[PDB]
RNA sequence: GUCUCCGUAGUGUAGCGGUUAUCACGUUCGCCUAACACGCGAAAGGUCCUCGGUUCGAAACCGGGCGGAAACACCA
RNA sequence: GGAUAGUGGCCUACCAUGGUUUCAACGGGUAACGGGGAAUAAGGGUUCGAUUCCGGAGAGGGAGCCUGAGAAACGGCUACCACAUCCAAGGAAGGCAGCAGGCGCGCAAAUUACCCAAUCCUAAUUCAGGGAGGUAGUGACAAUAAAUAACGAUACAGGGCCCAUUCGGGUCUUGUAAUUGGAAUGAGUACAAUGUAAAUACCUUAACGAGGAACAAUUGGAGGGCAAGUCUGGUGCCAGCAGCCGCGGUAAUUCCAGCUCCAAUAGCGUAUAUUAAAGUUGUUGCAGUUAAAAAGCUCGUAGUUGAACUUUGGGCCCGGUUGGCCG
């Protein structure tokens, strides 16, 4: 019988068996139980703006042979510490101490990217201007 | 301007309103567009009227050129036509004259100073003056 | 919500008022009068949509002040007042009487009649009782209420209101064999005749109304409107008289006319 | 509070959007159409999914039947008249077997070179949107238009064109006022 | 286990790197033009074939 | 906006108007392999935040400006 | 028996000890108003649904009440709490989750404009009022169509074929051009007309409006999946690149720039959530000897499932559908 109830009358069996079942599923126990508007750094949002506290420098993990040239953020809403990434080379003169970043994903739904450990954000805008804009001379950052 | 050859389509008669309803097809070749006071002109002799007593409104220029198509009424008498034509197309042609009321904001906030007097305010005008005289 | 409600949006209308979705977000909301909102007609969409003789609103209000239509004898000065089944427009100008009778389609009609079928109207009887002083009364579909009747006249017949004196003149009683008009449903519009019905004591009588072409349809006992015996019908049908053909007959139709 | 339109995508992007095998038949299929956006070929890719569909689900019913009749008969109708559908091909089984260049045909940048007032695709593209071409009584500036067998006998140039007699036109007049005015 | 590295060296490559400015070419056709650029050359006149088609020879 | 506490190599951060140096980390350099690695053998790294004076002579004596680190203010 | 406009523990006095529950009561959480519906897909289904429509709740958190048919009303009052305004310190006046607009919050969301001209509603009523509503402005939330270019002649390079008069012309071609030429409208100007309550736009069309220096189309990538370089210069496990594998330690087809090429195209990339992919949720349609998966074994309820059998067979006919000799 396959291991599993086959009556005309029995549903309450399989849609009770259905539900046990597919809290195994991680996308499930992670959607109902909410773990995201608890213990996810930015609270179920695709960016978060902070203040940048320190430069940081981390080295990558096995394998490689570079640092990464991070940074750790202060989200506004969280207070939470949180280290981010500036994705382009030489990105790092246009940041600074007590400037307003954008912060974003890392595109591996919260797990770290590669060789970089721990961090799983990037830095996308600071003081209001694109990253992007910058690197390509296309923006000036503001002063103050 | 040339070749018009106003074409009248699905004219209908309404004694309830004195009025003949009916959708005008004008065509304008090699012309932009017919001015309204143009086809009101020969809309009377048309219909046997005058000019001021037909109404025509619309005329959606066709897209490419050549043709329009407006919706047209002619009222038979004068004063048929100002108790039936709406003030708006009145003023428009030479029927009536806009009077300005001001504009909605004023007149919004003389009602609420209104309203918040109660009388004609000819006593408390007086009494006001006296007392804040000094 | 903490009292009536006076407004209805462009959305909730009855579909076979025939009214579209863009011109304003409102619908015109009928007053209280002889038939339900739902299953009457405005005047004012029935001059600006159906007859076409008024195009804006103020037009309709200019020619009801004027005192030209006569709903079932009265004159009636509101634009939204609620005219249905059975209600006669008489027009003094145009020299035009109106009766609005259902089409086979699902909505109303702009069905002529000549002045003497004006004078008349059909009424099905809802309620007979005896009220105060011990005067019998019948409580015609509109609502009319019409003193001292024939004994004979009993719930779901029709009677024939002279309108213009407001006496019953002649009663139609149901049975085997009458023509009727189908008033509400997805089966409205639709005339046959009566074969039989079963009884089921306990509401929602049916009746089964056979068509002239052996077509035959359930509709419930609250729906019918008999109207007249079998053969002859007391009131002018309206084109067509309810065949309902179908889609393909409705085609070939249409390639036949144009 | 008054009731939205309704709007509608026309066009499909497809599951496998890097392949060589459909990447150079789009291309064909564009260049010898005179097509610039594929997009174009996405639509009417997805008008013909659409008409298969519903043929599809016409053909698992039971002949004479009344929806399948009628229905098959209007899309069929439909089809015929449009001209992508020959008149001995009325069986709603060829519908089915329609295709991309089929449809591709039938739009007017294809019929205007078809009788030969164009000389290439992509002049007959430039005539389109200049407006130099009418059909019937009407200009039509739209390269996808889709003749549907009695038009096309309508199909000339506009009256208020220059290749079409009518007013010279803007450049001429620019060079004939320089050298009437040089001459004179 | 550090996490003060050193920093200086930010932006070093982007730096070092020769300046060179885009020289002006003739426009590509841009739009249908650009497709019909493309079909007179990907099949009518193709002229690398070798054993498979390629797009972007280098210098053989 | 006004008022107050600090500013010193690359990170650390000393140290003291006739004169700025030290210390670890680091930063490089000879060392080996193949690149290493540890192991190692040596030396490159501050307008004392900026300006102006006091000044024989000042970074430090003083004041102005800025940076940062803390406050209170700021109804056309 | 009170109270209600009414039935009723709605309330009261007395009497009886009942009522619900593994068929999921009760309690807790809800990034929970519900539904019509939206995205996604062969089918099955999953997710979302504050948000234009219907039915509900609220006017800052509660309570109470007048008027009126209808309110437990807050753009109506009364009281308390948390807020907050004007004070010549006695006192008085307020609840934008209404239309605009301001601060704060945040990744995240528009003018302190015009008109009752339309669609309606209300009053004693055709006339008046309505930030209901409509119009305009900001607007790349999403959708539809669609400019940025085409067409001749010259300098080369071709594909069938004619002369077989040598490698001469090549008549018709399809492109490459430090070739050159005519025609063509659109974007932008708009006299004017129409549009519209007045307008602003759309359409119409006088007249003015390309020759590329021009009226300039970007967004990503080129090792693989996943189409597009064994090209040049710079860097040398440094800088950095990569969603996955991985690349860079002086020969980088993966970095940074140039050339070329390709992908989508006024659109493209990125992040988060979701769907198909996923037969990795498996009712359709998973696996359990060894990859994770038979409870040590047995009894056993709720639940699930549960042997065969009881009217057949035979004729007599009638009228409808589908085609059918003969048309």
């Amino acid at each position: 019988g396959k291991g599993k109830p086959r009556g005309l009358n029995s549903a309450r069996k399989l849609r009770v068996h259905r539900r046990n079942n597919r809290w195994a599923e991680n996308n499930y126990k992670k959607r109902l139980l909410g773990t995201a508007f608890k213990s996810s750094p930015f609270g179920g949002s695709s960016h978060a703006k902070g203040i940048v506290l320190e430069k940081l420098g981390i080295e990558s993990k096995q394998p490689n042979s570079a640092i990464r040239k991070c940074v750790r953020v202060q989200l506004i809403k969280n207070g939470k510490k949180v280290t981010a990434f500036v994705p382009n080379d030489g990105c790092l003169n246009f940041v600074d101490e007590n400037d307003e970043v954008l912060l974003a994903g890392f595109g591996r739904k919260g797990k770290a990217k590669g060789d970089i450990p721990g961090v799983r954000f990037k830095v996308v805008k600071v003081s209001g201007v694109s990253l992007l804009a910058l690197w390509k001379e296309k923006k000036e950052k503001p002063r103050s | 301007s040339d070749a018009v050859t106003i074409r009248t389509r699905k004219v209908i008669s309404n004694p309830l309103l004195a009025r003949k309803q009916f959708v005008v097809d004008v065509l304008h070749p090699n012309r932009a567009n017919v001015s309204k006071d143009e086809l009101r002109e020969k809309l009377a002799e048309v219909y046997k009227a005058e000019k001021d007593a037909v109404s025509v409104f619309g005329f959606r220029t066709q897209f490419g050129g050549g043709k329009s198509v407006g919706f047209g009424l002619v009222y038979n008498s004068v004063a048929e036509a100002k108790k039936f034509e709406p003030t708006y197309r009145l003023v428009r042609y030479g029927l009536a004259e806009k009077v300005e009321k001001a504009s909605r904001q004023q007149r919004k906030q003389k009602k609420n100073r209104d309203k918040k007097i109660f009388g004609t305010g000819k006593r408390l005008a007086k009494k006001v003056a006296r007392r804040n005289a000094d | 919500a903490r009292g009536p409600k006076k407004h209805l949006k462009r959305l909730a209308a009855p579909h076979h008022w025939l009214l579209d979705k863009l011109s304003g977000c409102y619908a015109p909301r009928p007053s209280a009068g002889p038939h339900k909102l739902r299953e009457s007609l405005p005047l004012i969409v029935f001059l600006r949509n159906r007859l076409k003789y008024a195009l804006n609103g103020r037009e309709v209000k200019a020619i009801l002040m004027q005192r030209h239509v006569k709903v079932d004898g009265k004159v009636r000065t509101d634009t939204t007042y609620p005219a249905g089944f059975m209600d006669v427009i008489t027009l003094d100008a145009t020299n035009e009487n109106f009766r609005l009778v259902y089409d086979v389609k699902g909505r109303f009609a702009v069905h002529r009649i000549t002045d003497e079928e004006a004078s008349y109207k059909l009424g099905k009887v809802k309620k007979v009782q005896l009220g105060k002083k011990g005067v019998p009364y019948v409580v015609t579909h509109d609502g009319r209420t019409i003193r001292y009747p024939d004994p004979n006249i009993k719930v779901n017949d029709t009677v024939k209101i002279d309108l213009a004196s407001g006496k019953i003149t002649d009663f139609i009683k149901f049975d085997a064999g009458k023509l009727v008009y189908v008033t509400g449903g997805r089966n409205l519009g639709r005339i046959g005749t009566i074969v039989h019905k079963e009884r089921h004591d306990g509401g929602f009588d049916l009746v089964h109304i056979k068509d002239s072409l052996d077509n035959t349809f359930v509709t419930r006992l609250n729906n019918v409107f008999v109207i007249g015996e079998q053969g002859k019908p007391y009131i002018s049908l309206p084109k067509g008289k309810g065949i309902k053909l179908s889609i393909a007959e409705e085609r070939d139709r249409r390639r036949a006319q144009q | 509070p008054r009731a939205p339109r309704t709007y509608s995508k026309t066009y499909s992007t497809p599951k496998r959007p890097y392949e060589s095998s459909r990447l150079d038949a789009e291309l064909k299929l564009a260049g010898e159409f005179g097509l610039k956006n594929k997009k174009e070929i996405y639509r009417i890719s997805f008008q013909l999914s659409k008409i298969r569909r519903a043929a599809r689900d016409l053909l698992t019913r039971d002949e004479k039947d009344p929806k399948r009749l009628f229905e098959g008969n209007a899309l069929i109708r439909r089809l015929v008249r449009v001209g992508v559908l020959s008149e001995d091909k009325k069986k709603l089984d060829y519908v089915l077997a329609l295709k991309v260049e089929d449809f591709l045909e039938r739009r007017l940048q294809t019929q205007v070179y078809k009788l030969g007032l164009a000389k290439s695709v992509h002049h007959a593209r430039v005539l389109i949107t200049q407006r130099h071409i009418a059909v019937g009584k009407q200009i039509v500036n739209i390269p996808s238009f889709m003749v549907r067998l009695d038009s096309e006998k309508h199909i000339d140039f506009a009256p208020t064109s220059p290749f079409g007699g009518a007013r010279p036109g803007r450049v001429a007049r620019r060079n004939a006022a320089r050298k009437a005015e040089a001459s004179g | 286990a550090k996490v003060h590295g050193s920093l200086a060296r930010a932006g070093k490559v982007k730096s070092q790197t020769p300046k060179v400015e885009k020289t002006e070419k003739p426009k590509k056709p841009k739009g249908r033009a650009y497709k019909r650029l493309l079909y007179t050359r990907r099949f009518v006149n193709v002229t690398l074939v070798n054993g498979k088609r390629r797009m972007n020879p280098g210098p053989s």
